[PDB]
């Protein structure tokens, strides 16, 4: 019985891992040694609720140990169940009572709790009974708890003066004893704005622009305490002043160019803080100003490319080689950002043809010439570069990308599994998350999923020696949407593990004393599925994820009267859209914001697992921001009402009387396109997808797209509808 | 422009991109949670603008469709900071208080812009300042120029020794050590470098500025 629990726990303690699974699973058809045997097994096994219901339970059946309430505190912790976290920090507190950090821990829940003078009581006790002279190696720990409760006094002052200045009393006096005085003198800062007091605030950011005179905030937080924020004159003044402390330093050269008006003095400014770089060759130099050219376009434009051009005409091309090629580079860059991309060349050519060596030059040229339209010269230059550093990734990805716009499908493959030749792996690594960074990684499954879009197609040409090819194509299309699928799904694993790496920072954290980090972790760990490149993996890798959906239920409408390295298994699977949930969706979707949850997304997920009603929450909300006539809106409510004609009988009901009121807002088509008009491409394509759902008249729908696209380039409008209409037009296999 | 500030949590993820990495070791995170989250002071960033911090690809918010055209896209609609260099900073805690300096890393592109030695003159500082570190060891190898040239001369750490045959490989190490002092590491002493006025942090620096400009 305990026997069981103990055994399955020394097979997990060994590896294997199946055997120890069973033996718990039937051990539990208890002691409080069995209960804390299943603790450390679903800890182990990061089932953590699971593991705290079972830690809970040898409590509960007398279990003597303490040690139970630490294990209870993290785990409570690490899922957010703070409220039960505290009682666990407060009775392992009260067992434990000689070690701070048990009482920097209670504090910490406490204060998340919302009780903050409680937290602040709890750290105030221990101060108390650390005045004697605190030894050497407990003086960081201290500084930090002071620093701590500092923060939690601070909040609950919030705009009060007399509570301010209490705070602000706090901070002098425990000035001494604090050694993160980046930290301290911020808050000084910050508290003296809020005091109105602000000639003391700007001497505390001249203090700070003093100790990093390179961070631009200092800057931009002394100009408000001056009181100058829109004094040209004087900020003129303030910045040359400031330069003479601080020449080798950005800010003080920089600002001012964000706000000159005299075109001599901007002209001045704008030479010398480029020409230096320049004369140096820094390659940067023509992103340090790219913000200029952006928020300043017309105005600085001019003035630079006058003084880069003069700077240019004074060098000689052999003696001074270094400014002729990085000065040649900045008015590529310059000519290609005015969108001039003949000159953009010459410049990049007169740099390359002096010096062929640096890859910056082939990188820069071949956006040149695609921004020309020649997609195979822009990939041959980009492929020299390529040889210049043959384990770059960034060039290796950018190189099979430009091969794809080449439609050069051999070439492509051949660049993209130079790194993962062997067995899908990058040096013995099978795991990419664990070796690559998440860009490689996310650009490989998309240029899969292209290279998987390209056999597709050859199959369906096929379709109308032979069957040999035929073979080979059905092969190749199975490999490449794998291997697409297997790269997207590599990387929710970064984020997962990240999720749970935070798991022994509960307490280790607390035996460190570093409660504010701790914080901070806790807020960051909240945000980890909702990360640009998370979002963006996961609507790329959705689109696999519906299709296999999708195309699946076509198959079977098809077929109604008929008698792993690569990724295979996959993309064989039978439950898509769960796959998709467990794997992706869930995650984001129990931590975005919903100022940032996207309704599209929400609606088209829970409408293939039925959800209907999850369906009209996404569409409501969305109009609740993107309006009632948007092409979008329409597109959704048209498809939602479909629905409530294959759909749960007892559902379809109550998301029609809940769409009772918008009765004031057959063919759904012309209803379309006199309601919501022909130029929300979004809405044309979201009818597309569910076309022949509603239905919806296939061809004059693609002749609107097409016309929306009318704008485009025409190799451009081929890939737009490669990506956009093909996957929906013919089913896979 | 470059920014310079202190890491945070935040960047640590930032820190993984390949753009940053000679040899890419991914499996490092938790080591690095591990340093920000034990030494939160120690650490120092340079930033430039961005919209996701793990994006290799220069992204010109002026040209989308290129990216969509490209592959990035959900097949179904169409239309923060990244780090150019970092250092990352701990105490030896495996013997008076040292530091050790896990990684230095520059972006190639922005070379040339002073960015690892800010980063070190802060790390330094702040070893001194927060943990009262005595010093800083390292070892370079024979023919890392960069490394030396930053480390012996514009760091102005001491040469112990050169370590014969230290690498597999037969070459060299030179042992270096800094030891460090808070009067010495003010990062105001490095202001004129290779080039003197100071802010005094008691002037009315604006008042006194006006007085100036009156002055012609």
């Amino acid at each position: 019985v305990d026997s069981l629990a103990l055994k399955g726990l020394d097979l997990y303690s060994v590896g294997e891992k199946d055997d120890a699974a069973s033996y718990v699973a039937n051990a539990i058809r208890a002691s409080p040694i069995c209960c804390h045997v299943l603790g450390i097994y679903m800890r182990n096994t990061k089932e953590y609720k699971e593991s705290i219901k079972w830690f809970t339970a040898a409590l509960n059946n007398g279990s003597t140990n303490k040690q139970i309430y630490r294990d209870l505190a993290t785990l409570q912790s690490q899922i957010g169940d703070f409220k039960n976290a505290l009682v666990s920090r407060k009775k392992y507190w009260e067992a434990f009572l000689g070690y701070r950090a048990n009482w920097t821990s209670l504090a910490v829940a406490q204060d998340v709790n919302g009780e903050r003078q409680q937290a602040i009581n709890t750290l105030s006790q221990f101060e108390k009974l650390a005045e004697g002279k605190i030894s050497d190696s407990e003086k960081y720990e201290h500084s930090e708890c002071l620093m701590y409760k500092n923060d939690i006094m601070y909040k609950a002052a919030s705009d009060n003066q007399d509570k301010l200045q209490n705070v602000l009393k706090h901070l002098n006096d425990i000035e001494p004893c604090v050694f993160d005085k980046f930290g301290l003198l911020e808050r000084k800062a910050t508290i003296y704005m809020k005091l109105g007091q602000l000639k003391d605030a700007s001497i505390v950011y001249r203090t700070l622009i003093k100790r990093n005179p390179d961070n631009f905030k200092y800057y931009k937080l002394l100009e408000v305490s001056l009181g100058i924020q829109g004094d040209n004159k004087l900020k003129k003044a303030l910045y040359g002043k400031l330069e003479q402390f601080y020449p080798r330093c950005e800010p003080p050269k920089f600002i001012p160019l964000t706000f000159l008006q005299d075109k001599e003095e901007l002209s001045k400014k704008l030479r010398e803080y480029v020409l230096p770089q320049l004369e140096r060759g820094v390659p940067a130099t023509f992103s340090n100003v790219k913000p200029l050219y952006q928020r300043r376009k017309s105005k600085v434009s001019p003035l630079l490319e006058k003084i880069v051009l003069d700077y240019l005409s004074g060098l000689d091309p052999t003696q001074d080689p270094i400014p002729f090629i990085w000065t040649n580079y900045y008015l590529s860059q310059h000519f290609l950002f005015l969108k001039d991309f003949p000159k953009a060349q010459e410049y990049i050519d007169a740099a390359l043809d002096h010096t062929p060596t640096l890859v910056e030059f082939y990188i820069l040229k071949a956006r040149i010439l695609k921004h020309l339209g020649l997609m195979d010269t822009a990939a041959g230059i980009l492929e020299e570069g390529r040889q210049l550093d043959l384990q770059d990734r960034f060039i290796n990805c950018k190189t099979v990308k430009y091969f794809l716009r080449a439609n050069n499908i051999d070439k492509a493959v051949e660049v993209a599994s130079l790194f993962t030749k062997n067995d899908d792996s990058v040096n013995g690594i099978k795991d990419l998350h664990l070796v690559e960074a998440s860009w490689f990684i996310v650009e490989q499954a998309e240029a899969y999923y292209r290279l998987y879009l390209d056999r597709k197609k050859k199959l369906d040409d096929l379709a109308s020696q032979i069957a040999n090819d035929i073979k080979e194509n059905q092969w190749l299309v199975r490999k490449y949407k794998g291997l697409a699928l297997k790269r997207f799904n590599a990387i929710p694993k970064f984020y997962k593990q990240f999720e749970d790496d935070q798991l022994d920072f509960h307490s280790y954290c607390m035996r460190k004393g570093t409660p504010r980090a701790y914080l901070e972790m806790l807020e960051w760990g909240k945000a980890l599925y909702t990360k640009p490149m998370y979002v963006r993996a996961m609507k790329e890798a959705s689109k696999l994820y519906f299709q296999m959906h999708d195309d699946r239920l076509k198959r079977k409408s098809d077929s109604l009267d008929e008698n792993d390295v690569f990724g295979e298994k996959l993309i064989e699977t039978s439950t898509p859209m769960e796959d998709f949930a467990t794997e992706f969706y869930n995650n984001y979707s129990m931590q975005v914001r919903e100022d940032e949850r996207d309704y599209i997304l929400d609606f088209e997920f829970n409408y293939r697992i039925g959800k209907l009603a999850l369906c009209f929450a996404s569409l409501n909300k969305f109009a609740k921001r993107f309006g009632t006539t948007s092409g979008l809106f329409g597109s959704m409510a048209i498809v939602l009402l479909h629905a409530t004609r294959p759909f749960d009988p007892i559902l379809k009901k109550v998301v029609t009387k809940s769409l009772e009121k918008e009765y004031s807002e057959f063919d759904w088509l012309n209803f379309y396109q006199e309601k919501f008009g022909k130029n929300d491409i979004n809405g044309l394509l979201f009818l597309y997808r569910y076309r022949d759902d509603v239905p919806i008249g296939s061809s004059n729908l693609k002749e609107m797209i097409i016309s929306s696209l009318s704008p485009l380039e025409p190799h451009s409008q081929n890939e737009i509808l490669q990506y956009y209409l093909y996957p929906y037009d013919v089913p896979d296999y | 422009p470059i920014n310079i500030r202190r890491a945070t949590i935040n960047d640590i993820i930032c820190m993984q991109n390949a753009n940053l990495h000679n040899l890419p070791e991914n499996y490092m995170m938790k080591y690095y949670m591990y340093h920000i989250l034990s030494w939160p002071e120690a650490s120092f960033v340079a930033t430039t603008t961005t919209l996701d911090c793990e994006d290799s690809d220069e992204q010109d918010e002026n040209d989308k469709l290129e990216l969509t055209l490209d592959g990035t896209n959900d097949g179904r609609t169409i239309k923060g900071e990244k780090l150019v260099g970092y250092v990352l900073v701990k105490m030896n805690d495996d013997e008076p208080p040292n530091g050790h300096i896990t990684s230095l890393s520059v972006m190639r592109t922005y070379r040339r812009m002073g960015i690892a030695e800010n980063l070190m003159r802060q790390a330094l500082f702040a070893l001194r300042e927060v943990h009262q570190a005595e010093y800083v060891s390292l070892h370079v190898r024979q023919s890392n120029r960069a490394a030396l040239h930053l480390y012996r001369d514009t760091l102005a750490f001491e040469v112990l020794s050169i370590e014969k045959s230290y690498y597999q490989d037969g070459e060299d190490a030179y042992a270096m050590k800094k030891v460090l002092k808070l009067e010495e590491l003010q990062i105001s002493n490095f202001t004129h470098r290779r080039l003197k006025l100071e802010d005094d942090l008691e002037s009315d620096l604006l008042e006194d500025i006006i007085k100036q400009g009156v002055n012609d």
